[PDB]
């Protein structure tokens, strides 16, 4: 990741968890809750690790 | 923190090149930080305006 | 007459009266959040081999980020979370905490605040008065099990009342042998081992026959509203926490075992109603204690 | 040397299979064990360097006739490399292995009056290191099992507490157990430090320096065997194989 | 002078000596890690038409793929750790597990074997020695709450000599009658019901007339380091199965109620701080028997 | 029963309470850092015969570039540092100093502010009293090292009691005889030169024999939180040079010999604990004292 933070290895292999976010955000859009957080957008594009 | 600025011999306002903040999905960041600085008459009532 | 009371129940000292509005509430429930972030984090850092969700997890909590050469105190919030505890326990303790570090503090999270949305099951067992007659002998002892060894010397049967208070749902009593309890004004039944009593009832009458002692096992049980992130497991810990780092120590106060007798003992007098409602806040607060305080010791 | 070379409890117990009794015991006469004496050491002092010489220093010493002076010239020989001068023992006994007298009945030697902790505090165990600690309760498990002696060493154990912690993890009569063990047990090899030709103050240290400094020389030695670079110069009776089992494991 | 002691703090037994390496430490928290993900894996299996989850978990604790007609037993991993805890309680159990048994299944998973990042409190009441004059009896009853019952059939008032040890930090006294107790060659206050008092200040004083019989509760909190994934009623669960299967059945050693008495028995010992350190890992792989003998029962 | 105390343990003041914030920590601690520099550069300058690595050094100081005409007075740190050592040794020197001002000096440069990083080991011995009965003379003399000087007149043996306070951690009895040294209530053991012992494990009992004096040689150490740089040798000698300049004379404070005799005063003191976190800070201040008058003779 650019943060200077993070020196974490964020894995490609398996489903995107970009694809995961697009559609959590999908939902929340019919239920008219706010989008996903910057907090919450972490904790989920950090899933999947190396 | 990166700063870079031009003084000016002419009276102007003073001002930032860019705007301060960028907010995204991952994070919020501050834009570069560029000033045009000039001189001052205390007496000019348009660029006091401005 | 001899007039005997349980331990616990005498003498209840003021609780605070700050730390109590609606944005004070939020941040006690954003510190509890937090806090449960900081243990869950740890546990994640050591699978994953990295530090970072550790790191992200305290700068969060502590607005800071950490570093090797210095001690991971805990930032603004632990100092905020502790003078609130300390201004709970005693109406004596000063109030430090300004509000805007408060209300700043309660923006990290989205939390209700709310602290009557549930509730809690207390097992402190309330022994009001337990009125004897002469020649008869009446000792209490324990906090969530209340013994009581009646012993008559004299030569004629006598009548021992029992007042478990108005607060107390259900009273369950058990002898060591078969005795014969009933209320004001009503027969005696056959003497039998366990008795079902509702407080609110009335005084109670135990025939306390001449001979060997007679000892009854007493326990209780309380409904008091608490939030929904109430655990008693974390506030009982968190208590003791509390107390062995002094931030109970201050003059004119009472201390107890456990958090359960606190709060009973609390209610039990007069506006109680309006201490109950101060004492949750401050075991929600207990509740963040203990978890920050494990996740960072010092 | 060679005997101090082995690092692997397989190793260490091949090498007693092949080694008969003869090389434990030394026909040296050596002098008395316990004795306080004066030492020259010149590199470090001018005058004379007190020293009390022990059973387990590299040079051999003066035994007792008895059994027990020949079971504790074979734990020399293990931790220290030299035997004790115990003559006229006999050439039955002295053409068997020394894992032979420390397993099999066969031998015709009693052992089981022997009292370990009388041994071990006859062999100095307070100035034995790690591994010449190890390398002794091997022995001491080895004779246990002969004697059906098994409750008595974990009691010895439990007795005495760092021992318990480095003990060794085999069963004397099982072979899956020495291949599993990865003890190592090593008292001279290649040093990964700096070793120099330099003298050590007391008798221990400094006959413990010759045989690393011997072993070095023996390393490059047209003697010692290279497994990579010879191994099919080797005979294949003593040729290195995976599926290698003691006799009777 | 007549001494009382309580029952569980007499001649505790020496522990083991053995596993308690950082290779070792890592191979118990390995298994209470993948213990943990046993019980999970079971109730998504069971909450679901699909045992994929269980027989990927289990082959991973067990190295072997489970069959319908042979008993699940954990493998390998779960002989380790039943003769590893064995080892731990007395210093007279053997040491059977090979180190390169142990290294291999500590490479499982992936976490530190760290066992002191984090703290808790065992609530056991040490109550040493307590000192009484002649014609006055003192009976200690208890270990999580100490009931200390004294008369006095003297001429006078007595003074009676309490000693709580130095390890505890806190221990909250109780009595059904207000009592006067202080320091030793200190000033007596008034009478009261509780007091608080720290174990490290000195041995305590307690004026009993000769009236009625006075019982005094005792409750302690006291502070061990422990490893993070520490829950001490996963622990004292594991500690009542592991006697009941066996465990620490072994001669010369003295048998607890809890493992909180256990664990403040040795504390109090001359070595008490070395001994610690081997009970905490142990009360971590009687946490990871709890959980693994929960989802295979045998 | 007269009673003996070390004569530094008696009445510390009261110390500042000023200049003990964030902003004021780091200010000291770029003070050190500066100042180390400072007494750095001069000695690179005296062999390299080339004055610009202290030309530099003393503008990052003073602010100012060195003057062939003017004094090496050192700028405005050299005046801050002067009055904030005033303040830290008593609470009635006053605060000359403006935050604005010492927040400017302390971005100067970038340094942790931390005071908890290390310990420092302190060898002053803290003889709180000496109780000794009728017809026995005692006296002690010393801070770093301790002399008890006991004869006895009577006509039997007499027991004189050792307070050394619960902070100091070992101490170290040597007597010029042997001699019984027993904690109280115990039983004495054989006689012997040297014992080490626990202060928080109690009062001791020593045995006087009659007839013949025995001196007793008390050594101690205790361990103090302090920052990394705390170096004892530096700040021992600022101590000194801040006594002989005379910014410690204020009305009504206690002047000590050393500044290990200065903080263990402090330490056994009530609220020792709030105090100890000052003396470190003026420690630390006392140590860019040193260095920094030491580059710059004024």
């Amino acid at each position: 990741d650019t943060s200077f933070i993070d020196t974490r290895k964020y894995c490609t292999d398996g489903l995107s968890p970009r694809e995961i976010q697009k559609a959590l955000n999908r939902q929340r859009a019919y239920y008219d809750r706010p989008e996903l957080t910057i907090s919450e957008n972490k904790t989920l594009l950090s899933q999947s690790i190396i | 923190f990166n700063f870079s600025y031009d003084i000016m011999t002419t009276d102007g306002v003073t001002r930032l090149k860019e705007d301060i903040l960028i907010v995204t999905d991952t994070g919020n960041d501050i834009k570069p930080i560029h000033f045009y600085i000039y001189f001052e008459n205390r007496n000019d009532k348009k660029l006091r305006y401005e | 007459a001899n007039r005997a009371t349980s331990a616990f129940l005498d003498n209840p000292h003021p609780v605070g009266v700050n730390y109590v509005d609606e944005g004070s509430r939020q941040f006690v429930a954003v510190a509890e959040l937090l806090a449960s972030k900081l243990i869950d984090s740890s546990r994640e850092s050591d699978e994953s081999n990295s530090d970072v969700p550790f790191v992200q997890a305290y700068s969060k909590f502590a607005d800071d980020n950490p570093r090797h050469l210095r001690v991971k105190t805990g930032g603004k919030m632990a100092n905020a979370l502790t003078n609130v505890i300390r201004s709970y326990y005693s109406i004596n303790a000063p109030a430090i905490v300004p509000q805007v570090e408060i209300d700043r503090l309660a923006s990290k999270a989205t939390v209700s605040g709310d602290m009557y949305n549930s509730y809690a099951i207390f097992n402190s067992v309330p022994i009001v008065e337990v009125l004897s007659p002469a020649r008869t002998t009446v000792s209490i002892v324990g906090s969530d099990r209340a013994d009581v060894t009646m012993l008559n010397t004299g030569a004629g049967a006598a009548n021992i009342t029992f007042n478990f208070g108005q607060i107390a749902e259900t009273v369950i009593l058990k002898g060591s042998v078969p005795f014969q309890l009933a209320r004001l004004n009503q027969p005696m039944p056959a003497a039998r081992f366990t008795y079902k009593l509702r407080p609110l009832d009335g005084p109670f009458i135990v025939v306390l026959p001449v001979g060997n002692p007679l000892v009854i096992s007493a326990t209780a049980a309380t409904r008091i509203q608490v939030p929904l992130a109430f655990n008693k497991a974390l506030v009982e810990s968190g208590f003791q926490t509390a107390m062995n780092d002094g931030l109970f120590d201050i003059q004119n106060v009472n201390y107890y075992s456990s958090f359960d007798e606190f709060i009973i003992s609390q209610y039990h007098a007069q506006d109680g109603i309006n201490r109950v409602s101060t004492c949750v806040i401050l075991g929600l607060a207990l509740q963040a204690y203990d978890q920050m305080r494990r996740a960072l010791p010092v | 040397m060679d005997v101090l070379s082995k690092g692997s409890l397989k190793e260490l117990l091949a090498h007693l299979e092949k080694t008969p009794l003869e090389e434990a015991i030394s026909y040296r006469i050596g002098t008395v064990p316990y004795q306080n004496v004066l030492i020259s050491r010149n590199e470090y002092y001018n005058q004379l360097y007190p020293d009390t010489t022990s059973l387990i220093d590299g040079v051999s010493r003066e035994g007792q006739r008895n059994v027990n002076g020949l079971i504790m010239s074979i734990i020399s020989y293990v931790v220290s490399g030299s035997g004790h001068y115990i003559p006229n023992i006999g050439f039955m006994l002295l053409r068997r292995s020394i894992l032979d007298i420390l397993t099999k009945h066969d031998t015709g030697l009693v052992t089981n009056n022997l009292n370990y902790g009388i041994i071990a505090r006859n062999l100095t165990v307070s100035k034995m290191n790690c591994e010449q600690r190890k390398r002794m309760l091997i022995c001491f498990k080895l004779l246990a099992y002969k004697d059906g002696n098994q409750n008595d060493y974990e009691i010895y154990l439990n007795q005495n507490i760092p021992l318990k912690q480095i003990a060794p993890n085999f069963i004397p009569g099982d072979m899956r157990t020495v291949i599993h063990n990865q003890d190592q047990l090593a008292i001279v090899g290649i040093p990964a430090y700096r070793l120099t030709q330099s003298t050590e103050l007391s008798i221990r240290d400094d006959n413990a320096k010759s045989y690393k400094l011997g072993y070095v020389d023996w390393y490059n030695s047209n003697s010692f065997l290279r497994e990579r670079s010879e191994f099919n110069l080797i005979r294949l009776k003593d040729r290195d194989t995976k599926y290698g089992k003691l006799n009777g494991w």
